[PDB]
């Protein structure tokens, strides 16, 4: 009769569908993963494309379901998340003109390839040839070559459509009552109909300025430093004054720092933060390691985990008789269902890989009372950041020290812990700056506001003056360098990785409060802190029924975004890029460039 | 079997042997209502129906007297005055299949609310609006039964749970179902108390000459006083003599 009740049993009904369903549709990509033949892609094309049109079906039988006379927030919460059709909102004709154009950008992104002039019948493609290539090699004429081929072979390309991906965008958004595809993004974080924890857009926007602009010193010496370093190593390629190189950046589009620690490190001689040879020794694999993590789990209070993983999920490469993805991937099936699928090593970066796709896992498993639309996270940057405080948590000596990963008699200095903060803020603190500016320059890209003729020349004006850091080589329009990232060229948010990166802090710092550590927030660790994970297990368990806001109040006791953990977490490291850097310029010059001299 | 066609057993005629269960030690819940577990074990009942089928974790707070909820109302519906108990189990291992165990079903759209130990089996699709279902499923017409869904990854709200309820009834009929009557050892040619079956005599037994009839049970004298009684274990026949006694 009414439409309260009636709302509510179809709520529950198509929930329970929609969970079956979805189940299906993650067991058929899982099956795809595992092994990668014909009939497996065929299960996952089937099972996306039966989600798909349910999803869609579900979604408009609750949009004739009016959310006026709705009041409860849960369910007002499913009904409105169905009712964001997105792409759908415009005709047939345009929502299939999006896809193929995202299609086609996504294709040309991956089958990308560079021809060296020499050899035009010898090419690579971005992976794993190019990344190796950035990352290990470090010839300027060699790593500048590979960056203009790829940023034209694939920009000149991805330019017009990239255009008509973000004018399609646009008009959707339009459509959906949003100002442009930006906001339709960020209105995922904006929470409504809650007292005390209402969100808005522009709300996230103006917090994310604020943490950049207070974060801005730290970045700035950290930047000079590694600038020094690298006149250190390239006399004769970057001014101390002027901005750095692009493809001096350690990967393609500077995303990651983490490959100029090898040029960047305080101390060449100190012993580095690894236990792989011990570990090695003590006889570990990847069973070794997912116990030692299930061990940790239930360390910190957190329950122990189903068999059903154990029986079911695959941990290292199950021969060449049949292909499974290295990548490493969090799989929240459905129906109760959680599996992990990487390639899993016996090494140090796998076990903190692996620790942190159970963390994932674990979250998933947090949250597995909600109904399917509210099982998931508030927002798109919480399950990386539950899975990366405990790979950093388990990363610390303390850690591998319990396990017998570390000696006891291993000797903790401030060198190491130096090198260890440096080598984070190149993979951690080094990508916020880029993944701000990369972010607000495709928020303005859908807003339209910057005049298309001049893209570019914004593009590296902020590449300038936020990132410091200069392009080898000017690139005019044709160019689309922006594009050229994974995930532009994907249609992905890059915000959740600057977001996820803040919170993974804020969680740290409140974990470590509770685990009344006291020292520095590196080598803090919430092994054998059962404080520390029910606070955490009483933000996994609420899901994104809750408004995120209420999550970060109930971890830190912060509403909004907080840089106060990374402070923390950071001032050994602030100190001492503060005493070196009193000898070299502090900043960056938007003038210089390599093309200038 | 499903919920909503709960499986339901007559057990009368037997013992009931509770202390087996009671200390397995294997199941998640048990939850004995109107009577304490121990209590019942010596204790007599000329009923009892056991209700068994498999339902979800969080449906096993449904199976409960005074409860109310989807399995509660439409599949099965537990009176008040509850006499039995429920006992639950983890059937992960059993009831929960890679891929989904998708044969066990659940009364989720009923048009009212079960009686009280009562089973509802129709198919009929239920008519939430007001347009006919035509025989067909469709707008405002959908399927009394959601297929239950089980998979080794499970959670404790979500694994498999087989539940089965043990109704105790005593009423005019002859009391039937009955613990076993615990049997202590054997002593002769010592004072003691005895009860045979419910002889409860006091007396000296010792090794009996005289021969019963197989259908006999115990003798007597001719006064009316037990004297011989065949024992209800190993068949053989013991005279008693009254204790000892005189005057001084
Ligand atoms: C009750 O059950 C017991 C089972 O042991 C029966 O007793 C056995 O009888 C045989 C007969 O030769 C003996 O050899 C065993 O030693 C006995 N076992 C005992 C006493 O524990 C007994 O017959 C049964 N009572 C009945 C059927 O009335």
């Amino acid at each position: 009769s009414t439409i309260e009740e009636q709302a509510k049993t179809f709520l529950d009904k198509f929930n329970h569908e929609a969970e079956d369903l979805f189940y299906q549709s993650s067991l058929a990509s899982w099956n795809y993963n595992t092994n990668i033949t014909e009939e497996n892609v065929q299960n996952m094309n089937n099972a996306g494309d039966k989600w798909s049109a349910f999803l869609k079906e579900q979604s408009t039988l609750a949009q004739m379901y009016p959310l006026q006379e709705i009041q409860n927030l849960t369910v007002k919460l499913q009904l409105q998340a169905l009712q964001q059709n997105g792409s759908s909102v415009l005709s047939e004709d345009k929502s299939k003109r999006l896809n193929t154009i995202l299609n086609t950008m996504s294709t040309i992104y991956s089958t990308g390839k560079v021809c060296n002039p020499d050899n035009p019948q010898e090419c690579l493609l971005l992976e794993p040839g190019l990344n190796e290539i950035m990352a290990n090699s470090l010839d300027y004429n060699e790593r500048l070559w590979a960056w203009e081929s790829w940023r034209s072979e694939v920009g000149k390309q991805l330019r017009p459509l990239y255009e008509e991906y973000v004018v399609l965008k646009n008009e959707m958004a339009r459509a959906n009552h949003y100002e442009d595809y930006g906001d339709y993004w960020r209105g995922d974080y904006e929470v409504n109909g809650v007292d005390g924890y209402d969100y808005s857009r522009g709300q996230l926007i103006e917090d994310v300025e604020h943490t950049f602009e207070e974060i801005k010193p730290l970045y700035e010496h950290l930047h000079a430093y590694v600038r020094a370093k690298l006149m250190n190593a390239y006399p004769s390629y970057i001014s101390p004054i002027g901005c750095l190189p692009a493809h001096l950046l350690g990967d393609m589009w500077g995303r990651f720092w983490t490959n100029l620690y090898s040029l960047t490190v305080p101390f060449g001689q100190k012993p580095n933060i690894d236990v792989t040879d011990a570990m090695v020794d003590q006889a570990w694999d990847a069973q070794r390691i997912f116990k030692e993590a299930e061990k940790f789990f239930v360390s910190v209070g957190l329950p122990n985990m189903t068999q059903g993983f154990w029986e079911n999920s695959m941990l290292t490469d199950p021969g060449n008789v049949q292909k499974a993805v290295c990548h490493p991937t969090a799989w929240d099936l459905g129906k109760g269902d959680f599996r992990i699928l990487m390639c899993t090593k016996v090494t140090m970066d796998d076990f903190l890989t692996a620790h942190h796709e159970m963390g994932h896992i674990q979250y998933d498993m947090a949250y597995a009372a909600q109904p399917f639309l509210l099982r998931n996270g508030a927002n798109e940057g919480f399950h990386e950041a539950v899975g990366e405080i405990m790979s950093l948590s388990a990363a610390t000596p303390k850690h591998l020290k319990s396990i017998g990963l570390l000696s006891p008699d291993f000797q903790e200095d401030n060198e190491t812990e130096i090198n260890f903060l440096l080598k984070q803020a190149l993979t951690i603190v080094g990508t916020l700056p880029f993944t701000y500016m990369l972010e607000k320059w495709r928020w303005m890209v859908f807003k339209g506001e910057i005049p298309k003729d001049q893209w570019m020349k914004k593009w590296w004006e902020m590449k300038r003056e936020i990132v410091g850091v200069v392009e080898p080589v000017p690139h005019d329009e044709t160019y689309c360098d922006p594009a050229s990232l994974f995930h532009v060229s994907n249609d992905y948010s890059f915000i959740r990785y600057y977001t996820r990166t803040l919170y993974q802090f804020q969680f740290q710092e409140a974990l470590c409060q509770a685990a009344k550590h006291e020292g520095p927030l590196h080598k803090c660790d919430i092994s054998n802190s059962t404080e520390a994970g029910q606070k955490l297990f009483n933000m996994l368990r609420l899901g994104k029924s809750e408004p995120w806001t209420l999550a970060l109040e109930n971890v830190v006791g912060a509403k909004n975004m907080n840089v106060r953990p990374l402070l923390n977490y950071f001032e050994p490291l602030f100190t001492w890029l503060k005493d070196q850097n009193k000898n070299s310029f502090v900043g960056w010059s938007t003038d210089w460039s390599p093309y200038a001299d | 079997a499903s919920v909503y066609a709960w499986n339901r057993k007559r057990i009368s005629n037997c013992v009931a042997d509770y202390s087996v269960l009671y200390n397995s030690a294997s199941f998640s819940t048990f939850k004995c209502y109107g009577v304490s577990p121990t209590k019942l074990n010596d204790l007599c009942f000329t009923n009892v129906y056991a209700d068994s089928f498999v339902i979800r974790g969080d449906e096993v707070r449904q199976i409960a007297p005074g409860q109310t909820g989807k399995i509660a109302d439409y599949n099965y519906k537990l009176p008040d005055d509850f006499t039995g108990c429920v006992i639950a189990w983890n059937s992960n291992n059993l009831d929960s299949k890679v891929g989904g165990n998708y044969n066990y079903l659940y009364r989720l759209f009923r048009k009212s609310n079960l009686k009280p130990f009562e089973r509802d089996i129709s198919t009929e699709i239920y008519q939430a609006g007001s347009t006919p279902c035509n025989g067909v499923e469709g707008f405002n017409c959908y399927f009394p039964l959601q297929s239950y869904g089980f998979q080794p990854t499970n959670g404790v709200g979500y694994q498999p749970y087989r539940v089965v309820v043990l109704s105790f009834e005593l009423l005019h009929a002859p009391a039937t179902v009955c613990g076993p009557k615990k049997s202590t050892n054997l002593v002769k040619n010592k004072c003691v108390n005895f009860n045979f079956n419910g002889l409860t005599g006091t007396g000296v037994l010792t090794e009996s000459n005289k021969k019963f009839l197989p259908f006999q049970q115990f003798g007597r004298d001719i006064a009316d006083t037990t004297d011989a009684v065949r024992d209800p274990q190993t068949l053989e026949i013991l005279d008693i003599t009254p204790c000892s006694f005189g005057g001084v």
